[PDB]
């Protein structure tokens, strides 16, 4: 829930301390210690305190203790200055603000979320969803295939 | 002092002037804004934590800035709530601040402090005394009389009107009375403790009496310190004696101050930055210090409107919660009169009929119908001149202009700082000749024999041998 | 790291464990032209002064944890958001010293122009408080005002406090211009502190005022329109750097200032710009501070306060601070929180009429409206005993003369206010760059108080009786400048007065 | 308008409204006056960066408009702070308000580039003498002596408008004296622009003026920044050699811009709705048009009040701020005179004084007591008759009437329009002909052939020869 | 008009009140006096308003019939 | 109440409601409690609502108002 404070966490971190070969640690300490207190325990229980060495030593060294300089350090100052409350968006924001040099997604046909490695325009789109392999999955795929004419037709010459 | 040990509430970490922020542990809180001893850059200063908070960091309420003082500097505090002098032995030298030295002599008075808060009594324990006290002039000695235990509000500050009311109505009242007092001071002027003080302070006047001394020239917080000194005097030495009268003056810093410092604080305004907490201060603090059943409090208060602020909270809260409601117009100033306050705003409650006689109610309503009509007759008789008049309006211009410029007249301060003579006028002179002068037996005097006239011998001696 | 820092975002998110930020110095977080946020400091006094980049002295507003608010002196809008500042050791360091007397000084130290050079006592306190109370009495003394009337009615000595108003448009900053040619020296080194001037007012001030008279004692520090916190709104607060070194060491000192209300909008910022609160016309709580240790320290010292202020230099002696200030009412626009803390804080008032200062007379001045805190403590025996019932002519003539046109009043006792009441009235006017001192006051309040010079002058008779009695009194006489040696009143002013004015004035 | 070096800077952000939030450089930051053009659809949109910020997202305001920009537009690095073209040359055509043109081709002439931030008020090398200055008129000059490269203030309606003024100042006071007078313009009308430069086809002034006029099309960035072309043009005249003098238009672009703009941003200011820059813009705009060593900066300053606005800073700022104020009024055009300045409140501090001399002395003396006290011979007095008319009234009557109805001299403005000459009123004439025979010496003139004459020289001649 | 809704008399036919459900709740007047002590008549506001237009009485008083010398306010 | 014009001019009924509006050192308080004769010593029951007081209030009230004829009524 840091939306603005969202782009300092995740574009801070992913060129300065990319060089020190933490593309493992801040998913498996962001992950972790983001998602250890999403019950209704350490939450409650962590969130509530009144000093920052108990929540950010207890909460970031007491469930696992997974971390080194990376998690006490951004567990630490982001505890203290406010920011450890939610980070909810922090996987998302740095996975997709971290992979943004390979990141490769594509969109959806008007069935399910295919996800091509198409890091380009019109790169593996075109030979990955029309070389089939698959052409109609179970998602409403080849029923689907009619609304951009029956919707068209229907709702442009309905008026008469 | 006395332990006044431990404490220790750390360092200040947001050091915001007056409103510091010292976090510590979770016991480093004062209780309900208790004494300190916080060793800034000066020396162990004071430090009431008027709101509190979690993590140690309250705010607290201190005399002077942070200024000079680092973020970072280690400070602590004190356990006793109240620990200041409150007794009639230091009434020689001025108590400064709480109870120190501020004149030549030093101040100590009673070991034994008590409350930093006046008490009165309940609604059946207080001798309100409902004795009339007459003045040294003739309006305000025949026109309305105080009475005994409440204090008279006058409205109006400096500028304009403060010194002639205060020093005729001080000297007149507090050297016709012939008993004890404790009034204070503070608020005044930076050459006053060499001209005020030295009269009473060395002519014998003072010698029962706890004075203070204060000039304009104190922080936020040491000009609003008044409420413990004068509470802990005034109901220390108004309960432990027979009798002990006040004479509070200089409303100023108690109005801006408190009305003021509550926008600088956190909390919210109220009537342009003005404090939300103005019925509990005024109509307790107003209230809770009036006649009891040990003694009674004959005090008397002032009110400093700025510029003739009548529509403040001054006004309305102190036309109501105290005694009378005088103010201070620039009409009467204005004019070269010789009494310089404002007599049509409001009068006492032994001015009625039952209580007050023939002569009251005659001269109030004869002054009060001639007054209104002839005042009120301005919008005939001053566009279209002496065109469309009578007799209502030469009766009522001579009555009510020579009643009116002849009512007022000295009172041994208030003759010193004119040029006319001081005369002490009696009831008899001033109440029996408002049936002369305002009906036909003494209207023949003209413009110049009522001017700083007392009643009956300077006007009968003065506009019949001159 | 949740804000973005890039350098502190990182370094602090990725390595907490060392901060290293007790230098009392660092950068700034930004800079948006005066409201700067100086980063760090946590060793730094709040308030001290720190020479940021350039020449100015940066001092912090107040010491909340490390973001401490920084104003530099002068526009910093073409600087980057990161400026480095250095340390901050103390503030209030400006030049005081009573022996810089003679050389221009400007707001911001001792260069000016054109004489950039200043030898003061040091760099020290400027904001000086008050007195004490028992060591705090007033020294009565006679000086020059410019008139008669208002040296010989309102004698303001050294050390008082009064308020002084004039009329726009007509004589608020100049009119008696003989002050400083007529009064010579004012005790000690002069001061006039003033917000808003330019080439004509300094060039025309300093040629008019310099080239008549003494200006090698006055040490007048005014400022123009471009001018910061520093040199507006503290113009007034930082007079009294030099006062030390005279009021507070035997001997008096003098002061003045002009146009105080003027700079009242540069505190607007402090209301408006940095989102505080506001009450008369957006200002805050920041001018009753004026009433403090400001305009409120104008009192003469006593005899004990020479031996603990000096550190033992006069013992006897008894300081003074002559300390006038004056302001500009909008055509009487005097009924806000100024006109009444400032008239009330002070024991003296007065206002002048805007009815005869802009149709041409010469007399300023109002009538009963001048309640002056001295008027007859500090005057002589020829100006309080002989010349006390200055208030007379006006109060009587004025209300006499002045009821809805009226016919005659008691026609023999109208003569004091129509037919000779222009000969003590209206003529007893200082007009442009007019001189007055113990001959006017004790020739006119000695000779012209019964018959000689009063009687018959009016017009003709009144222009020609006291210049031919003035030039051949003062002029075939020679004891009548004793009369301006002592006091007077007595057998001597009397007999000389009346046989050298009726003598010298029998045949004009 | 800036001298673009690099052309690198960033991206942008947010783009809502006028405000210009662009992530240009992180720690390459530019200055106050140094925009950055960044490339915002298709023309360069420049962007003055009123408060940088750290990060890159500064408080950047714009003149026009984007044009339709997206949310992440590119910008470009500056070096030289406002690099805008002016100079001495501008006096050909019509300028703009960034520079240019608005008449024909070539930038209102194109020469110099410098700094558009000329500097306001200065001394050491400019002339602190303050000497007078002399139009060359007869109700002009010998009634109200300014000073040379002075703000003098206008005032009144209408009679002798934009022709007579440009007319008869454009060839007096250039033929009298050198330098060139400029002019401006800030919120102005779409029409007049089509009409009023046709008058400069009637007087030749097109070729020494340069119009530098904004209408009111535009919005307050866009149209109220024309302070940079006068006071970066007019500087290169006047510290060369001659003599620069701008005329402004109205307040009302600068004040409802300036408070509007300045009041509507998010931040507080000052009360009545003013904002708090009118004392830095006022004041230090104000005292900028001084007399220096290499010339004198005059400027016409015709601000407008809001309807006599007493509490606003119309009345204080141009009161204050300027020196002498005339007013011409309808009663002394309606008559069919040539001069509709009347000699009522058209005086500065230094005309009527003992500061100037025996001529302007006697003859404001003179003619200001000859007018006060014959005004009310001629208009107080028909409401009765004409029976009591003595030797002052046919007296003051006939020389107020005479000298009020000749006195109007006819300057250069009706010589190339009309086809009356008049050439220029000298001082002589006027100073020493208006204090003695116009009131009673040689009282052969009438009405008739007295109009139309230059001063009291040609006065003399009429008499006997007409 | 929630709190202030107390001031109207209930006839015979209401048969809660107190008892239910014959007597003890029969002529039940309910009076109200809003006598407000304003500033000589001070009536510009919302309480002002709203209370003296959404009652049904109205009165007011002067202070120069008490304060010229007649009895009657 | 108490006044002749206050039972024929101005009568209220039982179970109505009445703004009034007193002036200030006039007929506020003073006129609902010095001319209530008849109010006080008819007999009814009635409910005052008193917001700040205090000593001379309470004591000159209580002793006023019981000492002519309501007291305990
Ligand atoms: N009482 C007076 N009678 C006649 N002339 C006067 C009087 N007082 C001042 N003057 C004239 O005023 C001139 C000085 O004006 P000054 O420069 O003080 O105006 P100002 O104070 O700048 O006006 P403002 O306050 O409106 O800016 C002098 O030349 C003097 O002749
Ligand atoms: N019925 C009445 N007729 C004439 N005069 C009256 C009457 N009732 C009271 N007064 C006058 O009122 C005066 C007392 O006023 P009081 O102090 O009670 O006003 P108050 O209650 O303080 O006003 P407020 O309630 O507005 O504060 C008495 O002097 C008396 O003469
Ligand atoms: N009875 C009176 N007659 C004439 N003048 C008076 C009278 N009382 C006061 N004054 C004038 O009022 C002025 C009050 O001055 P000061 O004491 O400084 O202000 P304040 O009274 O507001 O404190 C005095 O100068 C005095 O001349």
């Amino acid at each position: 829930e840091f939306i603005t404070v969202a782009r300092p966490y995740a574009k801070a971190a992913f060129d300065f301390a990319v060089e020190h070969q933490s593309v493992e640690r801040w998913q498996d300490m962001l992950a972790f210690a983001a998602e250890v207190t999403k019950n209704e325990q350490m939450a409650e229980l962590l969130s509530g305190a009144l000093a920052p060495e108990t929540l950010a030593e207890s909460f970031i060294a007491v469930a696992g203790e997974q971390l080194d300089e990376n998690g006490q350090n951004l567990i630490r100052v982001m505890a203290e200055n406010g920011r450890l409350n939610a980070l909810p968006d922090v996987l998302e924001q740095f996975i997709h603000l971290r992979a943004v040099s390979e990141a490769t997604a594509e969109v959806d046909v008007i069935s399910a979320a295919a996800l091509s490695e198409q890091q380009l325009a019109k790169i593996s789109a075109a030979m990955e969803k029309r070389l089939s392999r698959k052409v109609k999955l179970n998602a409403k795929i080849d029923k689907s295939v009619m609304a951009g004419v029956i919707i068209r037709a229907g709702d442009m010459v309905i008026d008469g | 002092h006395h332990h006044h040990h431990g404490m220790a509430t750390g360092k200040i970490v947001q050091v915001i002037g007056a409103v510091v922020d010292v976090e510590f542990p979770q016991d480093a809180v004062p209780r309900v804004y208790d004494a300190l001893e916080v060793q800034n850059g000066n020396e162990r200063l004071v430090l009431e934590v008027q709101q509190q908070l979690g993590g140690g960091i309250v705010r607290t309420i201190a005399m002077g800035s942070s200024d000079g003082l680092r973020r970072g500097l280690d400070v602590k505090d004190l356990e006793h709530p109240i620990e200041v002098p409150v007794g009639k032995a230091t009434l020689g030298r001025i108590m400064n601040v709480l109870g120190e030295p501020v004149d030549m002599k030093g101040e100590i008075g009673e070991e034994e402090r008590w409350a930093i808060h006046r008490a009165a009594p309940s609604y059946e324990e207080l001798s309100n005394s409902q004795e009339l006290l007459e003045t040294g002039i003739k309006v305000i000695d025949l026109m309305a009389p105080f009475a005994k235990g409440g204090k008279v509000g006058l409205f109006g500050g400096a500028g304009v009107g403060k010194t002639v009311n205060m020093m005729e109505l001080i000297r007149n009242i507090a050297i016709e009375h012939s008993g004890y007092s404790v009034f204070a001071g503070v608020g005044e002027r930076t050459r006053e403790g060499n001209d005020f003080y030295h009269e009473m302070t060395d002519s014998n006047v003072i010698d029962k009496v706890s004075l203070v001394y204060g000039q304009m020239n104190e922080p936020p917080g040491n000009r609003l310190r008044v409420a413990l000194t004068g509470l802990t005097m005034a109901e220390k030495f108004r309960d432990e004696g027979r009798d002990v009268l006040l004479f509070v003056d200089n409303i100023y810093r108690y109005t801006l101050a408190g009305t003021e410092v509550s926008a600088l604080l956190g909390r919210m305004p109220s009537a342009v930055g003005y404090q939300p907490t103005l019925a509990e201060e005024m109509g307790v603090l107003q209230e809770r210090i009036t006649s009891t059943k040990t003694g009674s409090i004959t005090s008397v208060q002032a009110v400093y409107v700025p510029a003739d602020d009548l529509t403040d909270p001054s006004p309305a809260t102190t036309f109501a919660h105290l005694d009378a409601t005088v103010v201070l117009s620039r009409q009467i100033a204005s004019l070269g009169i010789y009494p310089a306050v404002d007599p049509l705003d409001s009068t006492s409650r032994q001015l009625d009929p039952l209580v007050v006689g023939q002569e009251h109610y005659d001269t109030a309503r004869g002054v009060q119908s001639i007054l209104q009509r002839y005042q009120e007759l301005k919008d005939i008789i001053a566009i279209l001149g002496m065109d469309e008049l009578s007799e209502e309006d030469k009766l009522v211009v001579a009555r009510a202009r020579k009643i009116q410029r002849f009512l007022s007249q000295p009172f041994f301060v208030a003759e010193v700082f004119t040029g006319s003579p001081g005369k002490y006028v009696s009831l008899k002179d001033t109440i029996r000749g408002f049936k002369g002068i305002m009906e036909g037996e003494y209207d023949h005097l003209p413009e110049q024999a009522f001017y700083m006239v007392g009643s009956i011998e300077e006007a009968v001696e003065k506009a019949k041998k001159l | 790291n949740s804000t973005e820092i890039s350098e502190l975002i990182k370094q602090r998110i990725a390595q907490f464990n060392v901060v290293s930020e007790a230098h009392n110095e660092g950068t700034i977080v930004s800079v948006s032209d005066g409201v700067i946020r100086i980063h760090g400091l946590a060793d730094a006094m709040q308030g001290e002064m720190i020479s940021l980049p350039g020449n100015r002295y940066a001092i912090a507003l107040n010491l909340e944890r490390d973001s401490v608010g920084a104003v530099v002196m002068g526009p910093y809008a073409d600087l980057a958001e990161g400026m480095k500042v250095k340390a901050t050791g103390r503030i209030l360091e400006v030049p005081v010293g009573r022996g810089l007397l003679g050389r221009v000084v400007n707001t911001l130290g001792a260069p000016i122009d054109g004489k950039g050079p200043l030898d003061h006592d040091g760099f020290s306190a400027v904001e000086a408080i008050a007195p004490g109370v028992i060591e705090r009495q007033s020294v009565d003394q006679p000086v020059q005002t410019g008139y008669k009337a208002v040296d010989s009615m309102i004698p303001i000595g050294r050390g008082q406090r009064e308020l002084i108003i004039g009329d726009r448009q007509t004589g608020k900053t100049a009119l008696a211009i003989d002050a400083i040619i007529n009064q010579r020296d004012s005790g000690i080194k002069a001061i006039y502190v003033a917000i808003g001037q330019k080439a004509s007012t300094i060039s025309n001030v300093v040629r008019k005022l310099e080239e008549h008279g003494a200006l090698a004692n006055t040490i007048v520090v005014v400022a123009t329109a471009s001018e910061s916190a520093a040199l507006q709104y503290l113009a007034p607060y930082a007079g009294a750097a030099m006062g030390e070194y005279f009021r507070d060491r035997g001997e008096d000192a003098l002061i003045i200032y002009d146009d105080l209300s003027k700079q009242a909008v540069a505190y607007r910022q402090i209301s408006l710009l940095l989102r505080r609160p506001p009450g008369r016309e957006a200002f805050p709580g920041d001018v009753f501070y004026l009433h403090s240790r400001l305009l409120e320290r104008a009192a003469r010292v006593n005899a004990e306060y020479v031996e603990a202020f000096t550190k033992g230099e006069v013992k006897g002696k008894t300081g003074s601070l002559t300390a006038l200030p004056i302001i500009e009412t909008q055509a009487g626009d005097v009924s806000a929180f100024v006109p009444t803390n400032v008239i009330s804080i002070t024991d003296g008032q007065i206002f002048l009429e805007t009815n005869l200062f802009n149709a041409g007379i010469r007399p300023a001045v109002n009538p009963g409206i001048s309640v002056s805190r001295v008027g007859g403590a500090a005057q002589t025996k020829i100006m309080k005993k002989l010349s006390g019932g200055i208030r007379t002519a006006l109060a009587q003539y004025r209300e006499l003369a002045a009821f809805s046109q009226f016919a005659s009043d008691l026609d023999d006792a109208t003569r004091n206010q129509l037919d000779h009441g222009q000969k003590v009235t209206e003529l007893l006017k200082q007009k442009q760059y007019a001189p007055m001192s113990v001959a006017q006051q004790s020739l006119v309040l000695f000779a012209a108080e019964r018959g000689y010079l009063a009687d018959v002058e009016l017009s003709k008779i009144g222009s020609f009786e006291a210049a031919l009695l003035a030039y051949v009194d003062r002029d075939h006489a020679p004891l009548m400048q004793e009369i301006n040696q002592t006091g007077g009143y007595n057998d001597e002013i009397e007999g000389k007065l009346k046989g050298i004015l009726d003598s010298f004035k029998a045949t004009q």
